[PDB]
């Protein structure tokens, strides 16, 4: 009742914001790239740029469908912010097939790639419409290939599931070039520069954007790097609190949002550090690169989990 | 509390709507795009019943590939279609009529084991009687339903995974067998 | 080269008995002399209007209410032929400024809504009374008066009422005053635009159209019902045009198979 | 650059009559023929055969030309400017440069005496 | 029969004639920027022709100013 | 009615829902540029690290309501510009940057050459000078700035 | 009334504010194609399906010790070899007319 | 099975009556497999196994393989001639 739609608005406020100080941080940061100053300033004052410059969007022009395609594009952005855990149990809704759900959504995002070269058609528009849309499939395939060989050391839907079991050792650390090649295929889902010749109602576009951006790092966050996880933490507490009190758990969940949050923003900060530094592709050369090279790796890397598992005991229970 | 009871015959409504917007649509992708409204539709249906797990599929594969494939051919294709006018298709009315009529009802009549024909249509709709659920306390571990199906594919039915691994290299090999023209 | 189509001559006087000799040929770059004021040149008759007027040198005085809406008469005209200074019909003293030095004025002041500034009474009889006192006390030649069709002293409409209204309080004041009253118009009976601008660019510069109402009505009369079914007193012979009509202006298998597609 | 653009002919140069008569022939053919493509392409306000009967009489205005090679220019011209008018390199501006007579009526004194001249001293 | 399509790809207008991807021929226009320098220096003597070399070829300036003044 | 209550005098507006939207207007100005010769550069060194104008919120780099022309505007490129002009939105404007691009300029007699960008848009701004500083550009947007917020539409 | 459905129900109610809030606020008013584009999609659908043949067995891998693990090794095992068909074939790569085809000029 | 039936029946007579495209052919075969899933996935359940949803996975993939060799097939017929004609092949 007032319980739960309070806790919905935390969570909704929040990510609603980090989501708009994104558009800020990559102006900055990207001006400091290159010497420049950038944007004046980033504070509580700070918003008013891209409010600004999100009210303004709204004051251009257009040339039924044409309505719902962003729609959709931001809603299928927008559900996917439930199912990532912010700490050990808290999620907006528990789900025991979590990443089933975040692998459907992945799913569902492509389609407003598809009914956005629609609008305002020509011949040629429409052929890079279906080429960014290509591209956006061909990606997806690694994507999903690796959220299974995560999930073969858990054996398990669940997402707090998977990170109670990554509580011993990341799984960053074993299968590090996994965790080189998802970043890769992160940057590929989205139109990074590196990858991004299909581009080189619109604030819609604009917000999903990075809503997929921040997106597609929680879902590095939780399944390769450590989600909520820092350290043990188990002695420091013994000297500070005395018994469980709300102090106590305001302290570890804040403790455990913070080490979250701090994975999420050094890998965002990656993705405007990736941008910068790179010219892009051609086409060919990104077909090429995802299925003929890096999927036969991929394969490749499929066969050698499930054997080393079997040279060994060492099958993961449910 | 009884709002809550409806739900099924609701969605049963909606896909009897959906699939008349199916077949009456002005351009070849307003079609499309009521068929992955059905999909969804059938997906609130599966997670209705009590099978979570499918419905999530059902995403992943019905909105999920083959959406996008028939979008796709839609897009980088021509097609001529003409519109639903009565000057081309009152002439199939009456026979409509009759077909939905006939296959209704035979398709309603094999749930039934009686010999009368009118007790046989009578069984479909004569149910309005509430399955009691009782607690058993057998089960140990969350063998869910993905589970079994990996535990019959793998080793009650291997030869069915087995021999799907020869379809689904045959959906590879069609393709390359016509679209190429090589050299 | 470019000629005064505008002109009957080279050398002109006007009433007052100012001299004025067009210098060099018709074209952006001369000056045809005249120095012409048109209240409501923003609008949408005026625009056409100062189109023609300022297309061949006449000085063009260009009243504005609003700073963007005169923006695009700029280029209508070469450095110095088309003026703006801002006024109100409120205050005074700026429509004595605006007609100081011209030789033709018009006024197209006509709105058709009342405003919480202005009702009908204000902008049609009241201002052009203003108006029209100033030119008479500067003594300027050719005030002309734009009025509208149906324009009766006393009528049902107050629209229609105060163009009257405003008729014959500038026909008291100034004798001289040339008033005239245009059909519905289709820019882009009516009567096309550019034509009603053709027709008051010929009453604008010649003799033997003083003190006299003009009717501009085009050739053929219409329903409301015709219109839409197309789109889904002296009149234009006493200045030898012709009006456009406007029905006219209404607008205004086997290949396949040898073609490659998979390339 | 090897090969040549869409419409393009290598210009050559006739050493007869009535070979550049044929030639010319072709070319009013060719004009005629993509009339109805230049009302299209331009967005004119006016009819088909205007654009028809201002083709005739730009030929008839070089109908009596005796020299050979003042012909041969001609034709080459033509064939420049036929070039240009049936791709879109030429807009609708330029296209219109063709009709000035059409669009407008200038005003009224378009003097024919020598005293209608004389007021405006010859204008 | 390869049917291709014509697209309007400084200032700079330039054909290309697609069949697919790739490029069968290409067409540059040019003249957008065409202001008639060569004829003006006619009438301007060398101390005033100076300058229409580095209104040409703006970025390195110097050089089209030396070839002239060479 | 009969008569009149109107004053017969007023001031001048000189002697004297939306504003969200003038607001994000002011604080942010996106020129859709049309740099076509010598000053496209001069224009690029606002762009350049020096002369930023990266704070209150003008970039070069590129639907939005103003251009610039700034370079010699021939004889083929007039019906561009202004095809390029009439699709902006309707609170538009226009800056002149360099003096080939007010009064033609340095090539003023040549035969193919607009005589300044006057004869086909309206322009609001000049910024004179034949390569003027990105000093003197800044400083013209300024002007510029300062007349679209005493528009207030 | 749980707390995971509110937020499903309350994102369109988001999508549709803001896109009133636009129609509120806003200014309003075939060429032939290679077979590499549509092969990728084509082709993209059962690699795509073998992923989700796959997903039965990552959630038991437990259960179906030593005899599971070589059906699933045999499954892959199978479908590499239709994946080095393609990759035999070049199937996704893209060609072009750049080449003079390097003939020798030939005299007399 | 009141769902899955009248996707069938209906997703069939929009088959067999339409003669304005090809594609509405496509998507209302796809329908039927879909009719035919949920009749089947709702018998799992009510008789308590998985064996009708053994049947059901198996029949998505046959779904997805039988769309990817079908549209293929429709380039090979779009190939050699130049548009998919309106009353069709
Ligand atoms: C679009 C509809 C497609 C439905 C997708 C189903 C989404 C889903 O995965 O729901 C899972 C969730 C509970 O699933 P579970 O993992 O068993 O939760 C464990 C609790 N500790 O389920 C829930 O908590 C709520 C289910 C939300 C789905 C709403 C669909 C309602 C359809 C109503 C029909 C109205 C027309
Ligand atoms: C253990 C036994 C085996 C030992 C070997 C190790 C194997 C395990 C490692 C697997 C990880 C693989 C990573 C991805 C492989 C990339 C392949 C590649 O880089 O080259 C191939 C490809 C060009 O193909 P080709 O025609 O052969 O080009 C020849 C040019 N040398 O190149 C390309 O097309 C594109 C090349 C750039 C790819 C995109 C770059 C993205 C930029 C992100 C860089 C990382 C950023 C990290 C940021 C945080 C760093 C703190
Ligand atoms: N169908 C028609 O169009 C008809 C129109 N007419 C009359 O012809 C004339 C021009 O036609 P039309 O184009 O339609 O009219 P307009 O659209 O041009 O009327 C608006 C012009 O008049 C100005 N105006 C109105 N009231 C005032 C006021 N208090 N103070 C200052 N300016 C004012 C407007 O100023 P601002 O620029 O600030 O808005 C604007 O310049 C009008 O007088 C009209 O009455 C005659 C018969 C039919
Ligand atoms: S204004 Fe001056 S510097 Fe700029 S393009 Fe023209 S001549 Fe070159």
């Amino acid at each position: 009742m007032i319980i739960n739609i309070v806790e919905i608005l935390i969570f909704l406020v929040c990510v609603l914001f980090s989501v708009a100080y994104l558009t800020v941080a990559e102006r900055k940061t990207l001006a400091y790239m290159q010497r420049r100053l950038g944007p004046n300033f980033v504070g509580y004052y700070g918003l008013l740029q891209a409010f600004a410059d999100a009210v303004k969007l709204l004051l251009k022009e257009i040339v039924i469908i044409l309505v719902i395609s962003p729609l959709i594009t931001l809603i299928t952005a927008l559900i996917g912010w439930v199912v990532i855990p912010l700490g050990p149990g808290i999620t907006l809704g528990e789900l025991n097939l979590g990443i089933l759900f975040s692998l459907a959504i992945g799913s569902l995002g492509v389609f407003g790639s598809l009914l956005s070269g629609w609008s305002s058609n020509s011949k040629y528009s429409l052929l890079g419409s279906i080429r960014s849309t290509a591209q956006l499939i061909s990606y997806e395939l690694i994507l999903t290939s690796i959220f299974i060989i995560i999930i073969m050391f858990v054996s398990s839907l669940n997402i707090t599931t998977i990170i109670e079991t990554q509580r011993v050792v990341w799984y960053c650390i074993p299968l590090l070039p996994l965790l080189l090649i998802f970043f890769i295929a992160s940057v590929a889902e989205t139109a990074r520069p590196p990858f991004d010749l299909t581009e080189s109602p619109f604030v819609f576009f604009f917000l999903a954007e990075y809503s997929n951006i921040i997106l597609i790092s929680a879902f590095n966050g939780y399944l390769l790097l450590g989600g909520y996880l820092s350290f043990n933490y188990s002695y420091l507490f013994n000297i500070l609190f005395n018994d469980y009190s709300y102090v106590s758990f305001l302290f570890e969940g804040l403790i455990n949002s913070s080490a979250y949050a701090i994975k999420l923003v050094f890998l965002m900060f990656s993705f405007i550090w990736v941008r910068a530094a790179f010219p892009r592709f051609t086409y060919d050369n990104l077909i090429n690169f995802c299925w003929i090279i890096l999927l036969p790796l991929l394969f490749g890397i499929f066969l050698i989990i499930p054997s080393t598992l079997y040279i060994f005991d060492s099958f993961p229970t449910l | 509390m009884y709002l809550t009871y409806y739900f099924i015959e609701i969605t049963i409504f909606l896909a009897i709507l959906c699939t008349i917007f199916i077949i009456s649509a002005k351009n070849p992708m307003v079609s499309i795009l009521y068929m992955i409204a059905l999909f969804v539709i059938a997906a609130m249906y599966l997670y209705l019943i009590g099978l979570g797990i499918f419905s999530l599929l059902y995403i992943m594969i019905y909105i999920g590939a083959i959406a996008v494939l028939f979008l796709f051919i839609i897009t980088l294709l021509d097609i001529n279609s003409t519109e639903l006018s009565v000057k081309s298709n009152i002439r199939d009315l009456p026979l409509v009529l009759i077909s939905l009529i006939v296959l209704t009802i035979s398709g309603l009549m094999i749930y039934s084991n009686d010999s009368i024909l009118i007790n046989k249509l009578l069984e479909a709709f004569g149910n309005d009687y509430n399955t009691i659920i009782t607690q058993d306390w057998f089960n140990i571990e969350n063998t869910t339903l993905l589970t079994t199906i990996g535990n019959v594919l793998l080793t009650n039915n291997a030869f069915i995974l087995l021999v799907l691994a020869i379809v689904l290299l045959l959906g590879i090999i069609g393709p390359i067998s016509i679209t190429m023209k090589h050299k | 080269m470019n000629s005064f189509e505008n002109l009957a001559q080279d050398v002109n006087i006007t009433r007052s008995g100012k001299t004025l000799i067009a210098k060099g040929t018709g074209g952006r770059s001369s000056r045809t002399g005249y120095t012409a004021t048109v209240f409501g040149a923003n609008g949408f008759l005026g625009s056409y209007l100062t189109a023609k007027l300022a297309k061949h040198g006449t000085t063009v005085v260009v009243p504005y209410r609003e700073e963007m809406a005169k923006r695009h008469l700029k280029v209508t005209g070469d450095l110095g032929v088309v003026n703006f200074l801002e006024m109100d019909l409120r205050n005074l003293e700026s429509i004595d400024e605006a007609v100081r030095h011209s030789d033709i004025v018009v006024n197209l002041i006509g709105r058709e809504y009342e405003t919480k500034n202005f009702n009908y009474y204000d902008v049609h009889v009241e201002g052009a009374r203003r108006i029209a006192e100033a030119v008479k006390k500067h003594n300027i030649a050719r005030y002309i008066h734009v009025s509208a069709f149906n324009a009766e002293i006393d009528s049902p409409s107050e629209f229609n009422h105060t163009k009257g209204l405003g008729e014959q309080v500038t026909k008291d004041i100034v004798p001289w005053a040339t008033i005239v009253r245009p059909a519905p118009m289709f820019g882009r009976n009516p009567v096309h635009v550019i034509d009603v601008a053709a027709a008051l660019e010929r009453i604008c510069f010649d003799d033997s159209t003083v003190a006299q109402t003009f009717e501009l009505y085009g050739p053929q009369k219409f329903t409301q019902k015709q219109i839409i079914d197309m789109v889904s007193a002296k009149t234009f012979n006493d200045l030898d045009l012709t009006p456009m009509e406007l029905p006219d202006l209404m607008f205004k298998e086997n290949k396949e198979k040898t073609f490659v597609h998979i390339l | 650059a090897i090969i040549a653009t869409a419409f393009a002919e290598t210009v050559k140069f006739s050493g007869s009559k009535q070979e550049l008569q044929k030639r010319t022939l072709a070319l009013y053919r060719q004009f005629l023929r993509g009339a109805p493509t230049f009302a299209d392409l331009y967005e004119v306000q006016f009819s088909i055969p205007t654009i028809r009967t201002k083709i005739r009489q730009e030929f008839e205005r070089h109908r009596f030309v005796d020299d050979l090679s003042i012909q041969n220019v001609l034709y080459a011209k033509g064939h420049m400017e036929y070039q240009e008018c049936i791709n879109f390199w030429k807009q609708q501006a330029q296209f219109l440069k063709y009709f000035p007579e059409e669009d407008d009526i200038q005003g009224r004194h378009q003097p024919s005496n020598f005293v209608d001249k004389f007021l405006k001293n010859r204008a | 029969r390869i049917r291709a399509f014509t697209i309007n790809f400084g200032v700079l207008r330039l054909i290309l004639e697609l069949s697919g991807e790739e490029i069968i021929r290409s067409d540059p226009h040019v003249g957008l920027l065409h202001r008639g320098t060569e004829k003006l220096i006619e009438y301007k003597t060398y101390m005033q022709a100076l300058p229409y070399f580095d209104r040409l070829d703006y970025v390195s300036m110097m050089t089209n100013e030396q070839v002239f003044s060479l | 009615v009969s008569s009149s209550s109107m004053p017969t005098d007023f001031p001048l507006p000189s002697q004297q829902l939306d504003a969200v939207a003038n607001w994000a207007r002011q604080g942010s100005f996106w020129p859709v540029t049309f740099g076509l010769a010598c000053c496209a550069v001069e224009m690029m060194h606002v762009s350049a690290p020096r002369y930023d104008q990266d704070r209150l919120g003008i970039i070069f780099r590129a639907q939005s309501d103003i251009m610039i022309v700034a370079g010699t505007l021939t004889n083929k490129m007039a019906p561009v510009l202004r095809q390029v002009y009439d699709q902006m939105p309707e609170p538009r404007w226009v800056i002149s940057m360099g003096s080939c691009a007010n009064g033609g300029g340095y090539y003023h007699f040549s035969y193919s050459v607009v005589r300044g960008c006057d004869r086909i848009v309206p322009v609001d701004v000049y910024v004179p000078g034949c390569p003027p500083t990105s000093e003197a550009l800044m400083y013209g947007v300024f002007q510029l700035q300062r007349k679209m917020r005493n528009t207030k539409i | 009334m749980n707390t995971f459905i509110i937020f499903i129900i309350l994102i369109p109610i988001v999508g549709f504010a803001l896109l009133a809030v636009n129609i509120l606020l806003a200014v309003y008013k075939r060429l032939a194609f290679n077979a590499a584009f549509i092969l990728v999609a084509i082709l993209f659908l059962p690699f795509d399906l073998e992923i989700s043949t796959l997903l039965p067995y990552v959630m038991s891998i437990y259960l179906v010790s030593n005899y599971g693990f070589t059906i699933v090794l045999l499954f892959l095992l199978i479908l590499i070899i239709g994946f080095v068909y393609e990759i035999n074939t070049n199937a996704l790569k893209i060609n072009k007319h750049n080449k003079p085809n390097t003939d020798s000029l030939i005299y007399k | 099975m009141f769902i899955g039936t009248i996707i069938l029946v209906l997703s069939f007579l929009g088959f067999v009556f339409n003669r304005r495209n090809i594609i509405l052919a496509f998507i209302c075969l796809e329908t039927m497999l879909l009719g035919i899933n949920l009749i089947l996935l709702r018998n799992s359940v009510l008789f308590d196994d998985i064996s009708g949803s053994l049947f059901a996975i198996v029949i998505i993939i046959l779904a997805g393989v039988e769309s990817a060799i079908g549209l293929s097939l429709l380039v090979s017929y779009y190939r050699l001639r130049g548009v998919i004609n309106s009353y069709g092949i």
